[PDB]
């Protein structure tokens, strides 16, 4: 009985609303000229193309 | 300056502990073990497989 | 970006003229006080 | 008048903690006025970027 | 003997004063910090010394309180800096040492 | 502590019972002290040599008996209320209550 | 513990002292005082000081080379 | 018999500060125990005003923050006590450790664990504490710092993941870390309770490391006294700050809205961090640097197995006192550093330090002591 | 039973600590007064009508 | 001798709940004061998860609320123990004040 409690009350900290996580991101190549980096979020993350 | 724990006598209680202390790691282990659910440790356990 | 700038510099004047009045007080009661022990003279006088 | 002075006061308003205390509370109030009067009023002397710009703007 | 050990003697006048106790008529054991051998060997001190040494200690606080020193006149010169606890507290420590070795038996 | 409570409580608030019973005391030690030759000629002496005069058994009584419990409380008062005390200390006094605190003792905050 | 009565023993030692609305609080307040402080000083700045200017040379030191290694002259 | 001393209350209160024996000695490095005692109360009162207003959700996080600040009343002078008292709280702090190594207090074993407890308490409160209004510098500090566990193998991710309650510094980040900087503050009060209890068993140390036994004073009225007027000095600095300059220990930065995405050059945590973060990149590792920056603060609970001198002080001690105040100005150089970029000179000086501070406690004050005993021919 | 306290000393009690008790209300009356800004009572005091 | 005496902490346990002299006698009405005990760390260890979640402005008031019961990870059963946990503190509450009543206990 103790882990059980001790374990859900651990839980309680985890997942959530949260599995959002994510897609597959289209991006147009065209857009990011030579020599630039351009930056867009995805799965709640920078992501560098 | 330890020096003062080492001779015979102290050497006899170690070796009196030891069964004690190899035990108390005993718990320790398999106490941490099943309380985490050490996917790692507990596959080797039979019946213990909830896979 | 702060609206209280001003009222704010005019409780620093008064926390400055407070200060400057409640600090030299409190040092005098402290002193007051402590008169006893700055003023305590020993003397030992054992036997023989 | 110098010496007894501290000592009236002493005599009238120290003693009892009653009226030592009557006296700080009743000290206080006239205090936190007279404060407020002069500290504010200082305040003003050192600035007139406010208050003044009323006479201006309203008055109706 | 010679250059030599005034040398080191003198080094160490040097730290002594430096140490700056002695401004307060302290004496070397007189800062020596209580541990259960210094404690039993403050008790071991015959009449006069403890309660020289109390009085002594008591000085120093004084003066420590509203920080002040003494007068150089009475400074407490190395030389005359008597190690009144020395002797007593070599006896604790070699007292304990052989329980200790009893201990190991 | 008991002793300045008993100081403070006299010079506050004396109850009339009391100076009675002090008043009595006082003519009882009076009256018993004066019994025999030598202490009544030490009386005669000191006497003449402190007051110029020799004060007759009935004036103490006169002035006892003015006593009641305002003027305990009044006197008292005028001498120990919110007085510095001599304090003088010999022994193992380790716990004798430091100055300060022996001289807030001598007034108390509810009065 | 603790307690006075029961602290440790002590024989022999008298302490004189005086009510403080017998003294003055501040007896020779600069007369005395700033002499005091002047030789508190002096014990002490040997030993306080001089890690401080070393920090102080390091911080200056270390403020221009950083300054000054961020503009380039040739190459 | 005496009230004050018999009734199962007031006998704490009267041997905890009335009648509680105490060295004629001590100085004004001993006022430090009651001012941080002043900075608990503080930052719970004006932080228990600032909650019954601030909101935790990231959508009003911020605004809440300036919601009290222009509209509740008053709400400006509570923030800003709240915000410099905290530094107040790490002034005192660290002048508090200060005397206790100086002066040898740490012999008293407990007592000064307990205060190392209360350190990484203070300090994980405070940590907390400023991710909470939800500026540039809350999310980003929040970032740095909490990754730092990611480096402990095989362990880091699921643990940085769990304190995280997602895959970032998101909502359930902002909430938690709002709950627990309001509770932790209530378990200090508790810890230091205990810090008093066993400081009680022996009284208080002293500047010469004497015992005083034989010249001990009551605490009140000279010691309550001398904890007055040294309170009213805690308040000058305070207000000083909040009235005059109340964002100078502040960073700009964090007064622009939390940015996911966006990232600042100029990244830092708050000053009272400064030593340790210098310390911790210092090392061009992941596990090194953290494993470093721990020891940086978990080495208080090292001092009293490296003293070694026969006296408890260091008021007769000049070898020790020159490398005490090293030691200072190391810390002041380590301040300095970690509030610098990583580049040029700093690097490198940053690493000297760093490995000095090491040098200076682990091997330098124990080395010191061993002389100056053998200097005294003890 | 409050008839213990019912007598000519416990009268004489009464009437010693009354100027003290009278006094300490003299306090708490300004007390409140003053820490409330009692528009009701300190308009009548001259020099505090700050309106 | 004996550390649990003697520690300056333990003693304090010690004298709380180990050698504590108690009466033989006590029956069940006088569990409530252990159960007020635990009663109270479990609205505070409860109440405290719950914190970590629910957000405190009527925008998000009832919202957290839910949020906590259907995403939180076991937000319900935490949920509930609290709100149930403060029916139950008022049971033994009400039945501690009844023992003093009935037994005179008030008297202290
Ligand atoms: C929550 C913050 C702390 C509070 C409120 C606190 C409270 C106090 C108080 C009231 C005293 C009384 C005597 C004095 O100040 O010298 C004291 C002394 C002491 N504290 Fe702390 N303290 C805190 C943090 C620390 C820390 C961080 C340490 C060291 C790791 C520490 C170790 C000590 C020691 C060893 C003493 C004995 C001082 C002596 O007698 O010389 N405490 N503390
Ligand atoms: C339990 C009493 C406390 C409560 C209720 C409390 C609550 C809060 C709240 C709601 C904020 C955000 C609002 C704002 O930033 O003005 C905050 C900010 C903060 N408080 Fe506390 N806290 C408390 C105790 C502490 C303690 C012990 C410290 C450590 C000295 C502390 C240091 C901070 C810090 C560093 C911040 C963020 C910086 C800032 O003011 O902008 N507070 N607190």
């Amino acid at each position: 009985a103790a882990k059980n409690v001790v374990s859900q009350f651990v839980s309680s900290m985890s997942a959530s609303a949260d599995v959002l996580a994510m897609s597959k991101i289209e991006i147009k190549l065209s857009d990011i000229p030579e020599g630039k980096n351009m930056a867009f979020k995805w799965r709640g993350k920078p992501l560098f193309v | 300056m330890l020096t003062r724990f080492l001779g015979p006598r102290y050497r006899q209680l170690a070796r009196n502990w030891v069964p004690t202390a190899q035990l108390w790691g005993a718990v320790g282990a398999v106490g941490l073990v099943w309380a985490t659910d050490w996917r790692l440790i507990l596959d080797w356990v039979p019946y213990i497989n909830g896979k | 970006a702060e609206p209280e700038h001003d009222h704010r510099k005019r409780m620093g004047l008064k926390m400055l003229l407070m200060m400057g009045l409640l600090l030299p007080l409190v040092y005098a009661m402290k002193r007051h006080k402590w008169s006893v022990l700055k003023s305590r003279k020993l003397a030992y006088r054992p036997p023989k | 008048v110098a010496p007894t002075l501290t000592a009236r006061l002493y005599s009238l308003l120290f003693r009892r903690t009653s009226t030592f205390a009557l006296t700080i509370v009743v000290g206080a109030l006239f205090f936190e006025r007279a404060f407020d009067q002069g500290a504010d009023a200082i305040y003003e002397h050192i600035n007139e970027g406010k208050l003044w710009k009323h006479i201006k703007h309203k008055y109706e | 003997v010679s250059a030599s050990s005034r040398w080191l003697e003198g080094i160490r006048k040097w730290y002594y004063n430096a140490a700056g106790f002695n401004k307060l008529g302290l004496m070397r054991d007189d800062t020596i910090h209580e541990n259960d051998d210094v404690k039993e060997a403050i008790r071991r001190l015959p009449e006069n010394l403890y309660d020289d040494r109390v009085f002594r200690i008591k000085r120093a606080l004084d003066l420590s309180m509203r920080q002040q020193i003494l007068p150089k006149e009475q400074w407490t010169k190395y030389e005359e800096d008597k190690s009144y606890l020395e002797p007593y507290l070599k006896e604790v420590i070699r007292e304990r040492k052989e329980r200790e070795e009893w201990a190991k038996k | 502590f008991v002793l300045q409570g008993q100081w403070m409580r006299l010079c506050t608030s004396a109850t009339e019972s009391e100076v009675l019973r002090g008043k009595n005391l006082l003519r009882n030690a009076l009256v018993s002290h004066l019994d025999g030759t030598t202490p009544v000629c030490e009386d005669i002496g000191r006497s003449l040599l402190t007051y110029g005069r020799r004060i007759p058994l009935a004036e103490w009584e006169s002035r006892i008996a003015e006593v009641d419990a305002r003027v305990v409380r009044e006197v008292c008062s005028k001498y120990f209320y919110d007085q510095c005390p001599a304090v003088a200390g010999f022994g193992p006094i380790e716990q004798l209550p430091d100055y300060n605190r022996i001289r807030s003792g001598m007034f108390w905050l509810r009065f | 513990g603790r307690q006075f009565g029961h602290l440790t023993r002590v024989r022999h030692v008298i302490t004189y002292s005086l009510s403080p609305f017998e003294q003055r609080a501040f007896p020779h307040y600069f007369s005395k005082g700033i002499p005091n402080v002047l030789r508190r000083t002096r014990a002490c700045i040997l030993r306080v000081a001089p890690p401080f200017v070393a920090f102080y040379l390091v911080y200056t030191w270390g403020t221009q080379e950083f300054e000054k290694s961020k503009r380039k002259n040739p190459a | 018999t005496n009230i004050r001393k018999s009734h199962p209350l007031m006998k704490i209160v009267n041997n905890a500060f009335i009648d509680l024996p105490a060295p004629s000695n001590i100085s004004s490095w001993w006022n430090f125990g009651s001012l941080l005692g002043i900075c608990l109360i503080l930052q719970i009162l004006t932080g228990l005003f600032l909650a019954m207003h601030y909101t935790s959700d990231t959508t009003t996080a911020f605004s809440s923050v300036t919601h009290i600040c222009r509209d509740v009343n008053y709400g400006w002078i509570i923030r800003y006590m709240h915000a410099n008292g905290a530094s107040m709280f790490f002034i005192c702090l660290y002048m508090h450790v200060g005397r206790g190594l100086y002066y040898g207090s740490y012999t008293f074993l407990e007592t000064w664990n307990i205060g190392v407890i209360l350190l990484l308490t203070v300090m994980a409160t405070a940590f907390m504490g400023y991710v909470l209004p939800w500026g540039q510098m809350s999310f980003w500090g929040a970032t740095v710092i909490t990754n730092l566990l990611s480096a402990i193998p095989y362990i880091g991710t699921n643990l940085v993941e769990w304190i995280w309650g997602g895959f970032s510094v998101d909502k359930a980040t902002l909430t938690r870390f709002f709950a627990f900087h309001f509770i932790l503050p209530f378990i200090i009060m508790a810890i230091a309770m205990v810090h008093l209890l066993f400081l009680h068993e022996t009284g208080s140390n002293n500047p010469t490391g004497i015992s005083s036994d034989v010249d001990k004073i009551p605490f009140h009225p000279y010691y309550t006294i001398k904890d007055i007027l040294g309170a009213l000095l805690l308040i000058l600095a305070l207000m000083l700050l909040v009235l005059f300059a109340p964002d100078l220990l502040g960073d700009p930065d964090n007064y622009t809205p939390a940015n996911p995405l966006n990232t600042p050059p100029h990244i830092k945590p708050e000053w009272y961090f400064l030593f340790a973060y210098a310390i911790l990149r210092s090392i061009p590792n992941k596990l090194g640097g953290v494993l470093a920056l721990a020891f940086s603060i978990l080495i208080l609970a090292l001092i009293p197995l490296l003293h070694t001198s026969k006296q408890r002080s260091m008021m007769f001690r000049p070898l020790s006192q020159c490398l005490f105040w090293a030691l200072v100005a190391d810390l002041l150089t380590l301040t300095w550093i970690g509030g610098q970029p990583v580049e040029h000179p700093y690097i490198t000086i940053g690493q000297l330090a760093s490995v000095l501070y090491f040098l200076l406690i682990l091997v330098l004050m124990p080395t010191a002591g061993t002389i100056e005993n053998k200097l005294l021919k003890w």
